[PDB]
């Protein structure tokens, strides 16, 4: 054939990949502490002899969007929201250290703090709270525990949440949705990120997802139009080859 | 040579890098 | 299941579940000692197609 | 066997028919959840390579093998499915619909081109027999 | 070697195919933000010349080179994009989608026309072969 | 529980999505059928002379 | 002699 | 000497 | 058994079982 | 010998 069909076909398939990314972002429009994935087409030119006429296209996800989302006021002392450019630290699935923005902190029957089922990492390893005690979280992450039955004079600090500062260019979303330091950024900032004393959290507010609707809509419209365009070419090439095959006759 | 002609040596390998080193 | 009709179906189902939770909260306003529900969502495993 | 060009073009026709069959099978089973063994349907692909064993560089086309794609299978969340894993995820085929449609059309076009080649070669061989009346 | 109208129509077919490939490349990456080295994807075009050989302004078409459009690249506002300049503007391709569609249609019809010319000349010379019966 | 009646559990979103997928899957099967039918004609013409 | 065929040579352009 | 003839060899991939 | 060749023994009967056994 | 040609044979059937 004329491999021009293999260019428009790639452009049509990567458009479906982009649509699958955008639809995934739209599905998580209500996920607490969600970071939308950025999608971008990139052109790769095929190198070789003769007129460099073929340039294929391949989707690309250049990190995520770090713009803070909405702050819903839920009058719950455990739901916290982070200052912009801030991250909470939890223990990842494989016993590693991961970063998140979901402040929906839950207390188990044994007293351990968890986020989405992952243990919360305190100044010194996971945080264990006295069993069945009221928890208040300060602006700088200090945790006060009140034991029921005892007077409010008993309120004393227990542990401090680890709050780190990381930009978009330094973190990469792992396969389980937890952000981790990129290789270059890890090599310069060390393996574990030191807690920043300047980070401020807000107790009683939960951060929503930063999925922008207007950009999503525009992206879907553009993707549909591009797919239809590539499909026109895929039809042009087909007919042209169908007719060109006649020269092989007589 | 010109496209469609005959040469004495093979064309170089064809590769498309996603990201240049 | 073209991977874009499944992803959006999942979002539609999630929003329907949230609406069901909201309707349950609103219907049980007059009950005694009722604690309101709140729906929490999490994204599933993201698939990696090609490494950076 | 098939003389020369006859063998070459017949090999090409058979290989392109196999490729189109693979594409049609992939298109049909793009939404299959399971197979007889309980494993998800993995997209199949043919492997084209030349067959010029008796000291030649060009000899036509033959399909060395049919191979299943290694592109990550699509995970869908479904906890009630008997085939779901520990996390509740079900594996679904990695078929590229647009890719298989383009494969169908391209296979048809090159199959037709080889048909035109064989027909022309027959014509020429038919005229040859009338060399000098 | 290709003789006369065969050479002319073959050159025309090759150049129309190149034109269509360039149009398809422009239309596919009309939204690409970056290339492999961080530079934007600038729209490509073909340059047509008359084979001519030395003394015959009567030849086929030949694609002298693939030029890159020097029209200013579109600017979008994105201060968070790493590729943005000091003013926060990201360069985007200057592809005219309607122009690319029309170019694809034109390369298609011209390709078909030259195929018809080649077929007619082939039949004419095949019948010439039986001069005097 | 007495005094309430349980209805059906048909999900409309699932049914609508499934119907759309079914229609847009058939069309592709009809395209492949047409392609094979068009292909067979030449091959049949190959048997002449 | 010739130039870009198609789009870039079939639009009104400023003199240069 | 050859490979998958179609989609799985005409798409960009990371190197090995 | 090269495809397209000639073999003395007949081809085994093919089967397409929907479940496993 | 042989059976029904076409649609009925080239369709999966319960084992029997």
């Amino acid at each position: 054939m004329d491999h021009a069909i293999y260019t428009a076909m790639g452009a049509a398939s990567q458009t479906l990949n982009q649509q699958a990314v955008t639809a995934s972002n739209l599905a998580n429009a209500s996920t607490p502490g969600f970071r939308a994935q950025l999608n971008a087409l990139r052109a790769v030119p095929v190198d070789g002899l003769s007129l460099a006429t073929r340039t294929l296209v391949t989707a690309s996800t250049p990190g995520a969007d770090m713009t803070p989302g909405q702050l819903d006021y839920t009058s719950r002392p455990l739901d916290v929201a982070l200052q912009q450019d801030g991250w909470l630290v939890v223990q990842a699935a494989d016993g590693a250290e991961g970063y998140t923005r979901n402040g929906n902190i839950q207390v188990g029957p044994t007293g351990q703090l968890t986020i989405q089922g992952h243990p919360v990492i305190g100044e010194g390893g996971p945080i264990t709270v006295p069993e069945g005690s009221e928890i208040t979280i300060a602006a700088d992450g200090t945790i006060s525990a009140l034991n029921p039955g005892d007077p409010p004079n008993t309120v004393a600090p227990v542990g401090r949440l680890k709050l780190v500062k990381a930009e978009g260019n330094e973190v990469q979303r792992s396969d389980d949705g937890l952000f981790r330091l990129t290789a270059e950024a890890q090599a310069e900032r060390g393996a574990v990120l030191a807690a920043d004393p300047s980070i401020r959290i807000m107790s009683g507010v939960l951060e929503g997802s930063n999925v922008k609707p207007v950009e999503a809509m525009t992206d879907m419209i553009a993707n549909a139009r591009r797919f239809e365009m590539q499909m026109k070419v895929i039809t042009s090439v087909d007919e042209n080859e169908g007719r060109a095959n006649q020269l092989l006759s007589m | 040579g010109v496209p469609g002609a005959l040469s004495n040596q093979p064309a170089p390998p064809n590769e498309a890098p996603i990201a240049t080193p | 299941m073209i991977s874009s009709l499944w992803i959006a179906k999942t979002g539609l189902d999630a929003q329907q579940t949230n609406m069901d939770v909201i309707a349950n909260n609103l219907a049980n306003v007059s009950t005694n000692g009722f604690k309101r529900q709140r729906a929490v969502f999490e994204d599933l495993l993201y698939q990696t197609i090609r490494q950076p | 066997a098939l003389l020369n060009i006859f063998d070459i073009a017949g090999s090409a026709l058979a290989a392109q028919s196999k490729r189109l069959n693979v594409a049609a099978s992939n298109l049909a089973n793009a939404d299959s959840v399971t197979g007889p063994d309980g494993q998800p349907y993995r997209a199949k692909q043919v492997v084209f390579q030349v067959d010029a064993a008796p000291g030649q560089a060009t000899g036509g086309v033959k399909v060395a093998s049919v191979i299943e794609s290694q592109a990550p299978e699509k995970l869908v969340y479904e906890p009630g499915n008997p085939l779901a894993d520990a996390n509740g995820y079900v594996k679904m085929p990695n078929v590229d619909v647009v890719g298989e449609m383009v494969n169908t059309m391209s296979a048809s076009r090159s199959y037709q081109a080889n048909i035109e080649v064989l027909n022309t070669v027959k014509s020429m061989m038919l005229k040859t027999l009338t060399l000098g009346q």
